[PDB]
């Protein structure tokens, strides 16, 4: 295998590289939040309608009550996970009917009221790409009673005592919470997550965001159309990648597939004999006398109870994993969406500016907007500058040279300026700094005083 | 279910409801003949061990309770079935075998056994189902001069596969020289006589053995016994009985394309999904009767004794064994209001329940996500705070739990 | 308020109560009292019944140990979170949103509780709000002025510059503004004067 | 200092050693050796063991 391309950065003790341009990149992060809630009737699974099997099952104590308690705890925990991730806003904010957010086009992520479900374009693409098992949270016994075509897997699962419960928040409520978070983020900024929503124009909010990452806010106002066009092209690329390739949602697809497969294994375990003469309880009951059918029925009871216990333990371990991922998603919604995060590689790769939540089946999708420097250039740098026996250090920035003249510029963008006493400070003399250089420092008071 | 006398506010899964059956159906083929156990269980002479007779028994009503009057045996030793249950269930084909062995070798007539009879003369399969009947025959198979009619094969070249018969008598050779049909050196005849005498011991008495093997296949039941048939009842929760297999469910007409050799339809969980009537040539469905979960919604017992019941996953016009139909079942005992409050008791897909005073009663409502807001956005308008508040909140986190140690020898055994 | 610590107590009591109540089961034997099995039967039959009781009690004890292991994993995750909150809220000031309470975090105080810890988070919440007319930059003598650390606001006639989180208006001056370019590129630049001290 | 990585090694070694040592138990049968059971008894009794 190959670890990557070989690189060698041209390091020197007086050479620096400073970007002259930038790009705006939008990435996608997918996180599972909740899983399918199930409830199992142990008496119908192990025995069914057999009273002899039920009277033999009562001799095993409370091996059913604690299985029921464990599954009930998992079912309560899934709704708690969805509530702690999405219900982070106290009020349902609404975006204004005017859609001029400084040239930024938010129409793909904002809701469209023409659809019966108030979901965005990207949310509909995410809901269509993640295929579902169509579990029995909707009422299904009317469909199972009418024998049409063939017998489904879910009908056999329901007939054998395995029931799927519906989640407390419907998909419309999740989309409403996501729409409220988006409307607060575009309209107010980060003020809605720390109190009441204070309105601000979107260009000035973006200037605040650039001041957060270390770029002067004049870079945005002089490049507003370019930044808006870069954001629009990135959102269009996200749309095209979600329309073409559906392999990004493998985590949510695995969340669906594991819970289908575990129930299918639990149903298929009813065909096993476990050392008895038959897997059918009625055949044992109608074939042998009381003592010998009691022996075979106890063997079947032991096998089915072991399979049910294995299912419950695997569900508890998966619930621990899903709760860890939901805690991560709640932290990311609090720190990427409701604010601006200075943590590296949290909230996307680059320098984080904003984030947008999008609801998906069994999870959430984050659209991280980041700042990436683009076109760099070699320069010559110095730690300080000697002038009149004094050492000058830059206040905010770095000393650069284009070969003949010395300038001062900010670190993340090439904006060279004349070296002046206003943007430098004095500390000591020139006999202690290693690498100091000789240059002049401008004084704005002298030409005003001479004139 | 809570094993207590006071309950707290919440929703609790108590039990499960089920529609009880009301009729019993027995479906058996119309057979009037009687099986000839009389012609088998007594005879002047039974066949020998090496040349045992096999009799096919088919298309008759089999009464196994009469067999006791016919021969003086103690044990009706069955393997896959029970002697008392041989009339309820019923079979496809029955075979009868007849031979007379010595009482030393009665224990060799069993599945998974070896020896002399089981290795050379009469070998039973490992998965044998059926009954073995044996009784003493010192009265009819003994002479003072010796009974030489019954012969056994002493040894063979190889072990005998199950349910196989060998008649041919060739002189065995255990060496290099050819026998050429003369029992000289290293040449032995395979057949040896029992030679029964009435002065022998109790373990060397002659014994008549009759072996009944039952063929439990998926073919149509050709031979079985006296069960009274019941008229066919469809679309009702009944207790059917189709050729000896019992069950509980509803029976409906089907459009499954059964092949003419097929009699049953199997499920993934190995249960009978479709069944064929043994009397008329019509196939039926087996769907289990209506069931679901029952959840009890209550406030505390210090508040009220009123409850609401939720029948989970049930269309509510089908409820029995205020009515509101949710997506999690239907609610009985709680009225739906056109309001929206915070969620108190969670029920299902957006529906909660609470105990409100508008006379106190239990109501059900759609939960409210929060207040509606619309921030006054404009491209030259800003809002800046002029004061502040200092707020002190509280976060509670668990850190450690109770440390326990269990002595397993004292728990399991206890001195 | 302390329902989390109450549930931590309740689960560990309930698991032990279920483990004690599981000793009264028979698991298919003729009795659950072991001395009754030993007195009522001979060696082989009592060996069979004791084997059934041993298998059942061993399975129940294994179930208890596995449940304790999963709950220990949950408690260790919560304890790791509480240690991070002690290091970051109490021993410093946190810029992470909704970590260390809701608002702008100032201070935190630990308090000890049974089987846990309680954090008192002191935060800053803005209270009373006011609408203003704002601008990104201000044109003056053919130059564009941007605020250094603040925002431009207007009470209707005059233009000020103020900090973002508190309304403290000030005169627009070359000390609190910086100059970059001309007025022909910024969308929304207004005309005002900039004071020279 | 590297006791955490040493514990990661030691737990796997101890788990596999316990899994091997569990093969010597009888679990209520007459022998822990499968061929000895298969040679000493007939079909039904050896199937029980
Ligand atoms: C900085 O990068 C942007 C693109 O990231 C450059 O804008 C492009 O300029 C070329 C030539 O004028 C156009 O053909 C493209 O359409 C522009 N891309 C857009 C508008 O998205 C920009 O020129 C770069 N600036 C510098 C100084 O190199
Ligand atoms: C480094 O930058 C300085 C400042 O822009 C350049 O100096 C200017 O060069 C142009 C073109 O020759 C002249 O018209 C200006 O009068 C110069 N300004 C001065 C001297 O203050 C300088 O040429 C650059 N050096 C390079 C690129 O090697
Ligand atoms: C906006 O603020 C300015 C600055 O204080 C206000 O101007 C002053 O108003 C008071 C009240 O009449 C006068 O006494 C001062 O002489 C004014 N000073 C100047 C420099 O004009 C102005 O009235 C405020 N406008 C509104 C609509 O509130
Ligand atoms: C700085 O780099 C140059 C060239 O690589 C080298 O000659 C010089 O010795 C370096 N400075 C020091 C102090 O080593
Ligand atoms: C925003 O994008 C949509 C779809 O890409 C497009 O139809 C619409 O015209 C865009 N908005 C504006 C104001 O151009
Ligand atoms: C800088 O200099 C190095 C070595 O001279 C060269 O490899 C590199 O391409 C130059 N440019 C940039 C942008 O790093
Ligand atoms: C800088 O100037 C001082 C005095 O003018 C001189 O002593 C020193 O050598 C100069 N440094 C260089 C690198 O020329
Ligand atoms: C049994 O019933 C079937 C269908 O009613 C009929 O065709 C057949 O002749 C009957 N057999 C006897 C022996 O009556
Ligand atoms: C035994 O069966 C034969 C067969 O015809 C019968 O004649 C005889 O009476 C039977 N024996 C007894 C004791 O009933
Ligand atoms: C049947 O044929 C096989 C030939 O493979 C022979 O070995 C076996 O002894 C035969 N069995 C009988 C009962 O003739
Ligand atoms: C099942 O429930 C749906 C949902 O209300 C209803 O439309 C349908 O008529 C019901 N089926 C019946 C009553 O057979
Ligand atoms: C600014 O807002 C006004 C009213 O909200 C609107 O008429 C105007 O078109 C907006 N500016 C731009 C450049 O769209
Ligand atoms: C600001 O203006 C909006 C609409 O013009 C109004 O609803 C609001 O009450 C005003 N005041 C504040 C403090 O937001
Ligand atoms: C600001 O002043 C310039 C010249 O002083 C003028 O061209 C421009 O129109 C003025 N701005 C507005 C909004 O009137």
């Amino acid at each position: 295998m190959s670890l990557g391309a070989e690189n060698s950065v041209a390091y020197s003790n007086n050479s620096i590289a400073i970007p002259t341009n930038f790009t705006i990149s939008v990435t996608t992060e997918i996180l599972p939040v909740s899983m399918t809630k199930t409830s199992v009737d142990c008496t119908m699974y192990i025995c069914g309608d057999s009273t002899e099997c039920s009277n033999l099952l009562l001799q095993y104590g409370s091996f059913c009550t604690q299985l029921k308690r464990a599954l009930t705890g998992i079912a309560v925990e899934q709704d708690k996970n969805t509530q702690e991730v999405f219900a982070q806003v106290k009020q349902i904010y609404k975006t204004p009917p005017i859609k001029y957010f400084g040239g930024f086009n938010f129409s793909q992520i904002l809701p469209d009221p023409s659809k019966p479900s108030k979901r965005s374009f990207i949310e509909d693409l995410l809901f269509n790409k993640v295929t579902l098992a169509d579990a029995g949270f909707i009422k299904q016994y009317g469909d199972c009673l009418g024998d049409i075509a063939a017998r489904d897997l879910i009908c056999a699962q329901k007939f054998n005592g395995l029931t799927v419960l519906p989640p407390l928040l419907t998909d419309e409520m999740i989309a409403q919470y996501t729409s409220a978070l988006l409307a607060g983020t575009i309209t107010s900024g980060w003020t809605f997550g720390a109190g009441a929503a204070l309105q601000i124009p979107f260009a000035m909010q973006m200037a605040y965001r650039f001041n957060g990452i270390g770029v002067t806010q004049n870079v945005l106002y002089e490049n507003q159309k370019l930044i808006a066009n870069q954001f629009n092209s990135a959102i269009g690329k996200i749309q095209d990648s979600l329309s073409s390739t559906a392999s990004a949602l493998g985590k949510l697809q695995d969340v669906v597939n594991h819970n289908a497969q575990a129930l299918n294994t639990l149903v298929k375990q009813l065909s096993s004999k476990f050392g008895a003469i038959s897997s059918v309880l009625n055949d044992i009951l109608s074939r042998l006398d009381k003592v010998e059918a009691e022996v075979q029925i106890d063997r079947l009871i032991t096998g089915r109870l072991q399979s049910l216990q294995t299912y419950v333990t695997q569900q508890l371990i998966r619930a621990a994993e899903i709760r860890a991922s939901a805690n991560l998603a709640a932290t990311k919604m609090s720190e990427c969406v409701l604010g601006q995060s200075k943590r590296v590689d949290f909230c996307g790769k680059g320098y984080h500016l904003m984030s947008f939540p999008q609801s998906a089946p069994h999870g959430v999708v984050f659209l991280h907007v980041t700042y990436v420097p683009a076109q760099e250039k070699n320069f010559t740098t110095a730690p300080a500058i000697c002038h009149d026996g004094k050492a000058h250090f830059p206040r905010e920035g770095v000393f650069v040279s284009n070969g003949t003249h010395w300038f001062v510029t900010q670190r993340n963008f090439y904006e060279p300026q004349i070296i002046t006493t206003d943007n430098t400070f004095v500390s000591g003399n020139c006999d202690v700094v290693i690498g100091i250089v000789n240059n002049t420092v401008y004084d704005p008071l002298q030409p005003e005083l001479d004139s | 279910t809570l094993k207590s006398f006071t309950v707290e506010k919440g929703i609790y899964q108590t039990s499960n409801f089920r529609v009880q059956p009301t009729e019993s159906i027995v479906r058996f083929p119309n057979i009037t003949n009687l099986c000839p156990f009389h012609e088998v269980f007594n005879a002047t002479t039974f066949a020998s061990v090496y040349a045992w007779n096999r009799k096919r028994i088919s298309n008759c009503v089999a009464d196994y309770s009469v067999i006791y009057n016919f021969a003086p045996f103690f044990a009706f030793k069955c393997y896959g079935v029970s002697p008392t249950k041989l009339n309820d269930l019923c079979f496809t084909n029955v075979y009868a075998d007849s031979f007379v062995i010595r009482g030393n070798e009665v224990s060799q007539i069993a599945p998974g056994q070896t020896g002399n009879i089981a290795d050379y003369n009469y070998k039973l399969p490992d998965d044998f189902t059926g009954c073995v009947i044996a009784w003493n025959s010192n009265k009819l198979d003994s002479k003072p001069s010796g009974n030489y009619n019954y012969l056994y094969r002493l040894l063979r070249k190889s072990k005998l596969k199950p349910f196989e018969r060998d008649i041919s008598t060739e002189i065995y050779q255990a060496g290099n020289k050819p026998c050429n049909g003369v029992a000289g050196p290293n040449c032995y005849s395979p057949l040896q006589s029992y030679g029964f005498r009435p002065t022998y011991g109790v373990g060397h008495q002659p014994y008549r053995v009759v072996v009944l093997s039952f063929e439990l296949l998926h073919a149509p039941a050709t031979v079985c016994g006296p069960k009274k048939s019941t008229n066919l009842v469809k679309n009702k929760c009944v207790n059917f009985n189709f050729n000896g297999l019992t069950g509980t469910g509803v029976l409906t007409e089907s459009n499954k394309k059964f092949l003419p050799f097929q009699q049953f339809g199997r499920d993934i969980a190995d249960t009978t999904d479709a069944v064929r009537d043994p009397q008329t040539l019509e196939i039926l469905d087996i769907t289990p009767c209506s069931f679901g979960g029952v959840s009890v919604i209550t406030p505390g017992t210090n508040t009220s004794n009123q409850v609401a019941v939720l029948y989970q996953g049930v269309n509510c016009t089908e409820v029995p064994v205020n009515v509101f139909q949710t997506r999690a079942g239907c609610l009985i005992g709680a009225e739906y209001v056109n309001n929206s409050y915070e969620c108190d008791i969670p029920i299902g897909a957006g529906i909660c329940a609470s105990y409100q005073t508008q006379s106190q009663s239990i109501i059900a409502y759609t939960m409210s996500l929060g207040a509606e807001n619309s921030v006054a956005y404009s491209n030259n308008s800003i809002a800046i705070p002029t004061n502040f508040t200092i707020s002190v909140t509280t976060e509670i986190l668990p850190v450690s739990m109770t440390k326990t140690s269990v002595d397993c020898t004292m728990y399991i055994c206890g001195d």
